[PDB]
Order: C-alpha cells, then structure tokens, then sequence
C-alpha cells in the first residue's frame, strides 16, 4: 500500500551533483523509513543512507558521509537524495525503498517490500544525444518494430500504443557502437490479420536528453 | 558489521538450494532476503528471518541461528535463477551481503529464433541504411554472428551485442549491419548468420521482394 516513483535518468559531468527524487503515492511518506540504495553495473547493492521524515532525521553510510544528502518534503510527499562531486564511479542505478516506520519501532525489523523503479545516473564528459527513430515494417503472426538509433547515454524505454500493448513485446538490450553511441530495437509480435486494422505505435523515451518520439509502424506498400 | 554469503550456488531442478549469510548483526537482529532477476529491481522474499511477504511462493523460506541466516528454496525451478542478497539492520544502518548467484542446472537446449529487418524507407530517405538482426529464445547463451552480402562475408559495418538473459531464462542478442543506400540496393541479398551450439541459423533479406 505505497507506490514509490523516481525521477528520470540523467547524465551528469564529473564534479557536478545529482538529485534523485522518490515520490510516494497511495501512502504517506512520513509513515515510512525511506532508504536509498545504488547498484553499479554488474555489481551488488550498496546502501547510501536513509531518512525518517516523521522524525526528520537522516543517517548515512560511512562511505558516503558528506557527499550524499538525503531530505524529504512533507507537502509533496517526496524524498530526495543528492550526491555531489560525482565521478565515473557513481554511474549506477539509484533506488529508493521504504519500510513502515511502525515496524522499526514495534518489532525492530525492516521490511523493504516497496521499491521505486530505479534511476540510472550516468557520469560522463560526453554530451547527451537524443536518438533517431525508424519503423521496422512487418511483412499466423508478424513481427514489427522500432529501431532506436544513435543515443547517449543509456537508457531508453520503449512502450507500445502508449502502454496499452505489453503482450508480445521484446525490447532488446542496446548495442554500444564503436562511435560511443547506443542503438537498440524493440519488436512486438502481432496477428497478421490484425495488421492494417489495428494501429501500432512505439513510444520512445530518452530521459537524459528529454527526447520523446512516437513512431507509427505501418505495413509496407 | 559486514555480511558474508557465498558468491554462487548451483541446484538441479526440483532440488533444494540453501544460501547462508553470516555476520555480527544477525545474532541480535534479523535478516531479510531479496531476489533480483536480470534487468529488474530487487524483490523482497523473506523478512525478519522467516516471514514471507504476501505474493511470494511458499517454496521460499528462511531460518536463522547464531550469527548465520539461511535462505532456503524448495523445488527449484528455472525461473528461480537470480542473484540473492541478504540484508541486516542494526543501529540505523542497512547492511547488504555481496549477493549469491543461484544457478539452475539442466535447462534444455534451444536453437535461436532470428528476425531480420531490412532498412526502412525513412532511413533510406535520410541517406543511411541499417540491417537489424534480432536473436532470441536461445540456450545456452553463447552465439557468434556473421553477416554475408551475396554469399560473401561482410567485415565492415558490423555491430554485435553479447547475449543477455530474457525473462523466460533463455537468451537474446542483436547485431546491426550499417550500409550506404547504394550498397543495400546493389546486392541481391544480405544474410545474418547465427552460430549456436555447432549449428548455423540464417535469415536473408533482398532489396526487392
């Protein structure tokens, strides 16, 4: 009974600071201990610190003391973590997670059952670049898709029909080309008989560049 | 304050896996355990030593004694393949173990499905050309990808990913061949060729057709 939603992915230059927000819906933030956890690529879970908005106090992992700052806003029901003096070692997915404060007092245990969707912060000197998007026309079932070309940095989300179409969808992990840019593809398998009557639109989001492209994918000619 | 769990454990399907986690704070305090499948957020499976959240299968259970907590998984299935993290809570500090990669053995071989898209009209109109070879549902997760232009190998313009785990625990990969529009139009066909477990899987596309 609490939904945590995090701000979008970002690129940041070395030396700068990153702000990640964690907004709670269907629940009051001060009812929870909010914890921030990060994961570098292919690595484990690393605690950054936490906050009890009820008490207003925050505690920090010793590795991050004086570099990370964690606060909360009552009126917006939102928690915040800010990490400064960024280096490439801080490229990671940052997660917020909540546990009911009730149980920390009555039970002396955590139950981090509720997690934000995570936020990829990439630390890089290279400038953001939004993707070009091209339709992969379909020719029983048929595969159709969207090609998402030449963007930096990760990640990119692709939905279909504004999220209405989830079944049959496979978004492939991106290639990292020699040029330093990424490309990925997303494909959905649909009935061939539905083609030409039902519409298929891919919705591409590259949050680091604030690019949002919707591309209609139609049969050939 | 550190927590120690082994880096890896394998289990045959239907067998039981136990992952231990030891450390100072499991004596006085409680262990929680998370499951993390590739590409996903961590999911809590056990809290307060032995409590299972609603929605989590009964084959997951937890126990603890001394400074050692144990996550136990009955009737292991291929979908249970994941990293597992123990976590402690002491003063006002969350501590994580290093994670344990659970491997489920005995998964059957699966040849890869290939989808091959020619360049779109729109990309052609922008004076570029990319062939897209999507490779999915294979196991084991090792392939090599080669391209051909009219029966002859294509060295240049090839960009290939390494395999990655799908949801259904098979693998996916992709490969991209970049061409100029006139290259694309000047050949009778181009082929993506996937080598997997001693066999070769091929799709071809022709500018016409």
């Amino acid at each position: 009974q609490v939904q945590l939603v995090q701000s979008g992915a970002e690129v940041k230059k070395p030396g700068s600071s990153a702000k990640v927000s964690c907004k709670a819906s269907r629940g009051t933030l001060s009812s929870y201990f909010i914890s921030w956890v990060r994961q570098a690529p292919g690595q484990g879970l690393e605690w950054l610190g936490g906050i009890t908005p009820l008490l207003g106090t925050a505690n920090y992992a010793q590795k991050f003391q004086g570099r990370v700052t964690i606060t909360a806003d009552k009126s917006t029901n939102t928690a915040f973590m800010q990490l400064s003096s960024l280096t490439s070692d801080d490229t990671a997915v940052y997660y917020c997670a909540g546990t009911v404060y009730y149980d920390i007092l009555t039970g002396l245990y955590t139950n981090f059952h509720y997690w934000g969707q995570g936020t990829l912060v990439t630390v890089s000197s290279a400038s953001t670049k939004g993707p070009s998007v091209f339709p992969l026309a379909p020719s029983g079932t048929a595969a159709l898709g969207c090609l998402v070309k030449d963007y930096f940095p990760e990640p990119v989300t692709v939905s279909w029909n504004s999220g209405a179409l989830t079944s049959g969808v496979h978004t492939f992990p991106a290639v990292l080309q020699s040029s330093g840019l990424y490309s990925l593809s997303s494909v959905v398998t649909v009935p061939s008989s539905s083609l030409g009557t039902q519409t298929y639109i891919c919705n591409v989001n590259h949050k680091p560049s604030n690019t949002k492209v919707d591309k209609r994918v139609e049969p050939k000619s | 304050s550190v927590l120690t769990q082994p880096p890896s454990v394998s289990v045959s399907p239907g067998q039981t896996a136990s992952i231990t986690c030891s450390g100072d704070n499991l004596r006085d305090g409680y262990a929680s355990w998370y499951q993390q499948k590739p590409g996903q957020s961590p999911v809590l499976v056990i809290y307060r030593d032995d409590k299972r959240p609603s929605g989590i299968p009964e084959r997951f259970s937890g126990s603890s004694s001394g400074n050692t907590a144990i996550l136990t998984l009955s009737g292991a299935q291929a979908m249970d393949e994941a990293d597992y993290y123990c976590q402690a809570w002491a003063s006002t500090t969350v501590i994580f173990g290093g994670g344990t990669r659970l491997t489920v053995l005995g998964q059957p071989k699966a040849a890869p499905s290939v989808t091959l898209f020619p360049p779109s009209s729109e990309e052609l109109q922008a004076n570029k050309a990319t062939l897209v070879c999507l490779i999915s549902d294979f196991y084991p997760g090792a392939v090599t990808v080669a391209w051909k232009a009219d029966s002859s190998p294509v060295k240049a313009g090839v960009e290939t990913t390494t395999p990655s785990k799908q949801s259904n625990n098979k693998y996916a990969a992709s490969s991209y061949l970049s061409l100029t529009p006139e290259q694309w139009k000047s050949h009778r066909s181009y082929s993506c060729q996937v080598t997997h477990e001693g066999s070769t899987v091929e799709k071809t596309v022709a500018p016409t057709e």
